[PDB]
DNA sequence: CATGTGGTCTAATTAGACCGCATG
DNA sequence: CATGTGGTCTAATTAGACCGCATG
């Protein structure tokens, strides 16, 4: 009957995507992962068991991998955003810089996709911010054929993340609703002893002036009367990623708000990886 | 390999520069011709699938990048990566085969990373084509291209492209045009 | 007719006694801890549900705090051991530096001990190094009037670790054995991926250049062919603690290792603490 | 306060220093006998408390810290702690109620820190005790004490030990005398 | 007007190299 | 002879202040 999903990951970080269809019972036959963060690489490698094969650079992978490797029946995608976010002012747009790595991308989709007499389930998703130059968004829709779905995580975690998603699962456009085990609110991701001055917190970037709401860059936290920044299990208990996900690599709290500043949330993940449990197989 | 009375004209879609003016010369086009069986266009940002669809069936795709200092709002990776969206466009079904043909020439305008993106998007190594005159090299392109159509190192071409900031050589690439004679008609 | 343990934790750190008494069982009414660093009290705080009461300096408690917060069943201590141990080479010796306080733990003790008429059970242990200046421990012993007991983690842990136990707990010169989840080796306490180069591994401090063994200074673990330092939750699992016991307060790589150098050896308290459990009341 | 014929002798333990020919010179034992009832130790590293115990019983512990001239083998803090450690072991028992009297003195070698952690563990304030010669201070000390025994400033203290770099027993004799009224007067 | 999957620069901040010698 | 609940010094390493403007 039904069979195991085949992904093929690009630039994938702390392997989300493995972990969404884990949580979901998705059995996953292979997952060829494209990351070049040895820091990343590591989290996948530990949190899964070394259940992630890794291809190195999205660059130096050809037709002749994607054969080889193939087939696939989904292809996950996040391209860096350090060209293509409005918060930069040296951004270089999305035909120089990091911008550029989109058409690996678009490069290997249309060579994992099946042919037009092959009737072969295929789903393919792509994400990006919002923040980024409407010529930017125009472009990615022109050479993906397809007009992205924003979605913001404050529906489901206790932060904003406005990302766009293009794609063809099922059901991208369906109505997001929020589960019982998603923390909406920052309390509900802090620690003992800890209270939360807001409910909702901004958009979390890989830097720390993120952490700091407000034109008036206000502390989220009152811990023993003082005002306290969020800590690193507070900041994977917000994405949703369980806690100490992160811990490996003996890596302090920058290297750590910088992968989870570049992932997705797990709930806006698990909502659009949801339908896939109806056409692959379930443990 | 078709017979001269059955050879068709050629129906081409020319996307940066226009080549009407130099196939005409080769006797792919005719001079007078309303159809116009090359589709020239220049901006080609908000082109979808279905715009080089409607247009009509294409047996050639050309591109070409800016020549050197004629550049405006666009870096020359943007040529590359537009050229090789609509030829993923225009290129026929598999099922139904047919002759096809492209092409795409730089002017020196790509360095060397954007020439390895564009041998990597388009799956081949580029060809250098020289215009030697009383012994010395004073211009040259780069042709990636499916068509079956004097050396120099890399060195005299970078001093080249440095000294030549301060202009199209179609004639060059023309000779690689030669080739589709036998595949389509030939104009007097 | 046992009743729950009241205890009174001097230099309580990490709060390793009040971990052991949970993990074997026993009913804590009260454990009231003297710590300083505000991250070992964040630890305590956050990992034990703030079920612990600290009271800041070991120097600003008077013997009315004794009387009040009192009466205690069991006195915990484990001086700073920076001026005592001979790794130093401006150790300032037991009189003088940070040795002095050992002399506060030794007041508190005596403010804690019961009438001659009470014959209620009363307990009490001290911790310090092997590796101290023999005049040291001898004056040590001279005011605990009482001689300590050797143990080394190695019998129950992947590392060396000597330490003098003075105190009255039953059967402290018991032999020492290691349970089943005693892991022992250096591979038992890795990560995925990750292989031991070493069987058993020196004294952990709180200096980075104690991770690198050997007088040639060589790496205890490799990883993908590279050699690298052991990770904080190999660290975690060297000592006993439970994984990502120190993972509070945003801390990084430093701050983690400097707290588990200063801590105990998990197995050995258990060892030491299992008998409390004939005498006070068991969940 | 006790009969004056039933008062006896006064065993006392002196440590660090002496105080006989001071206390024989005040009456509290006879200069003749060779056990003189005074136990004395300098060396109080390797005491047990069973030492103590067998010394006899003793009525009034007694120490005091080297003066400026130390014998600079200990600090100053090592006198303290031990006299804290012996006392400890010279008190009787709380079933015992017997007249029982200690005291401790500096001589200005202990620094403020170390003056804290004095008050600590004999749990008082110390009293400091003036030399006024032609209205100038020459030396003076500081005792704690539970014997129910002219206004200075810590600077002049201050710049007094700084500049005395380069043993006051008559100013603490005074604070022995209350003593009388429990324990024998030898002509 | 608030905002933002960021880069730069520089002041703290941290970590590795060096040193150290009393005891089984 | 090897080792060690370390301290110091200096070279990296990191993190906070600063800046930035196109889109709802
Ligand atoms: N040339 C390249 N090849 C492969 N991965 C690359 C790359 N350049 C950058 N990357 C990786 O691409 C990632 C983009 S950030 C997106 C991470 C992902 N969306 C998540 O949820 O984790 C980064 O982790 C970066 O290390
Ligand atoms: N004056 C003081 N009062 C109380 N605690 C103090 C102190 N000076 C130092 N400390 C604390 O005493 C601890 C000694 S290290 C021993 C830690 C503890 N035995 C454990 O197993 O975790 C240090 O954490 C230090 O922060």
């Amino acid at each position: 009957k039904r069979r195991p999903i085949r992904v093929l990951s690009l630039f994938d970080g702390i392997a989300t995507g493995y972990l969404v269809l884990k949580e979901l019972g998705i059995k996953v036959e292979k997952y060829i992962a494209s990351e070049v963060c040895a820091e990343s690489i590591a989290v996948g490698t530990v949190k899964h068991e070394g259940q992630i094969k890794y291809v190195d650079d999205i660059r130096n992978i050809t037709k002749e991998h994607i054969d080889e490797w193939g087939p696939f029946d989904l292809v996950i995608g996040g391209s860096p955003c350090n060209d293509l976010s409005c918060v930069n002012p040296v951004r270089k747009g999305l035909f120089e810089g990091t911008g550029r790595l989109f058409f690996e991308f678009y490069r290997l989709l249309n060579y994992s996709c099946p042919e037009e007499e092959d009737d072969r389930p295929f789903f393919w998703m792509f994400e990006n911010v919002v923040a980024m130059e409407v010529g930017d968004k125009r472009d990615i829709s022109r050479f993906l054929e397809c007009n992205p779905v924003m979605i913001d995580a404050i529906k489901v975690s206790a932060a904003h993340r406005a990302r766009y998603f293009w794609g063809n699962l099922p059901g991208m456009n369906r109505p997001v609703m929020a589960s019982k085990n998603d923390k909406l609110e920052l309390q509900d991701c802090l620690e003992f002893s800890r209270t939360a001055k807001l409910k909702k917190v901004q958009t979390i970037t890989t830097k720390s002036n993120s952490i700091r709401q407000g034109k008036n860059q206000l502390f989220p936290v009152v811990m023993n009367g003082k005002d306290d920044v969020l800590w690193c299990t507070e900041l994977e208990r917000i994405f949703g990623f369980p806690e100490h996900y992160t811990d490996v690599s003996n890596m302090g709290r920058g290297a750590r708000q910088k992968l989870l500043g570049r992932s997705w949330s797990v709930p806006v993940i698990r909502h659009l990886f949801a339908p896939l449990k109806d056409h692959f197989a379930c443990e | 390999t078709v017979p001269v009375w059955r050879r068709q004209p050629v129906r081409v879609l020319s996307l940066f520069e226009d080549i009407k003016k130099e196939l005409t010369s080769l006797g792919f086009l005719e001079s007078g011709s309303d159809p116009g069986q090359l589709k020239h266009v220049v901006d080609v940002t908000d082109t979808v699938r279905k715009d080089v669809e409607e247009w009509g069936p294409f047996d050639l795709v050309y591109g070409a990048t800016p020549p050197l200092g004629h550049t405006c709002d666009r870096p020359p990776s943007w040529y590359l990566f537009q050229f090789h969206r609509l030829l993923q466009y225009a290129r026929p079904k598999p099922g139904s085969p047919r002759p096809f043909f492209w092409m795409f020439v730089d002017n020196l305008v790509l360095n060397k990373e954007d020439l390895d993106v564009a041998s990597r998007f388009l799956e081949m190594e580029p060809v250098t084509i020289p215009d030697v005159h009383g012994g010395s090299l004073q211009n040259a392109v780069r042709v990636w291209s499916n068509i079956p159509a004097a050396l120099v190192s890399e060195e005299e071409l970078s001093l080249l492209a440095q000294n030549k900031q301060s202009k199209w050589p179609t004639k060059l690439v023309k000779n690689c045009f030669l080739p589709l004679r036998e595949y389509f008609k030939y104009f007097s």
